[PDB]
């Protein structure tokens, strides 16, 4: 029991790390999937 | 050091600039240099 | 979804207002209607005005082309990036 | 309230980026620090 | 804005530079400007 | 081990501060960003 909560605390700290990493990739375009959808959005409006 | 700075890319320091500031989502052009020093220094420190 | 929709609509409300580029003597004159009114458009119809359709199309292109390009190319990108981060992170922190 | 707060914050994120007016040779020079670094700021402090 | 920038001091932005970086304890002279933008922007944002 | 680690980190903290050699007009100019800002970098990105 004295060790169970230590894993829980790291889980919260580690959870924010992954979320911060994924979101950061979007702001700069590292996530290639997001860029492909984004360029589609721009093309439709200009064509529209 | 030679390998570390040789592979240095503008698309690696600017990655950390967004992370350092949870609120702001737009870093100035000048912030590239500042993050370069810490990225190129903290990584070097771990080597020792 | 609600935040972006409201922000997008707000920008869409600015195109309606006419910019100085909207008016241009050479491109199009508002007073050419007189030529269609000075004993030209006999009945109370809107058929003779169709002759001026080619000219107005160019005028609208000049007015809107800079505004629309300015928004999507420059302004739209910033809003999406900041909006996602400003809301997702506090939710994630609350999750902890 | 939520809509306006998000919109206000989005605009507030644009001030951080430096405009061309931010730099001006006559108004201020970034290289005057050298005068404080060329055997002027002896210690690793920020008083001078 | 007038009151905020009037009271701006080099001994307030440099305070935050150390805080932003838990590990490093020595900020470059150039870091003063970067912290000034965020300090003068984030504070302004809260006003709205 | 503790003594050497502390001593090594202390020296590693001195590299971050910029030396006079860090700036050199011929080697690199901080003002070339204006060329990327004077109607060159259209969007709020860091690709150019």
């Amino acid at each position: 029991l004295t060790l169970l909560n230590q894993e829980m605390q790291n889980l919260g700290i580690e959870f924010k790390k992954y979320m911060s990493a994924q979101i950061n990739d979007v702001v700069i375009g590292n996530d290639r999937e997001f860029d492909q959808d984004f360029t589609k959005l721009k093309a439709r409006m200009v064509a529209r | 050091l030679d390998e570390l700075l040789k592979t240095f890319s503008v698309m690696n320091a600017y990655k950390r600039a967004t992370e350092s500031h949870p609120r702001n989502s737009t870093a100035p052009f000048i912030a590239v240099l500042v993050e370069a020093l810490y990225y190129l220094a903290n990584e070097l420190e771990d080597a020792f | 979804t609600k935040a972006l929709v409201n922000e997008a609509r707000t920008e869409c409300d600015r195109y309606v207002r006419e910019s100085p580029r909207f008016y241009d003597e050479g491109t199009f004159s508002i007073y050419q209607f007189r030529q269609t009114l000075q004993q030209t458009s006999q009945g109370y119809d809107a058929q003779a005005i169709v002759e001026a359709e080619p000219a107005i199309k160019e005028l609208l292109k000049l007015d809107f082309e800079p505004k629309v390009f300015n928004t999507v190319r420059k302004n739209f990108r910033q809003t999406v990036n900041n909006t996602l981060k400003t809301h997702l992170l506090p939710m994630a922190e609350e999750q902890a």
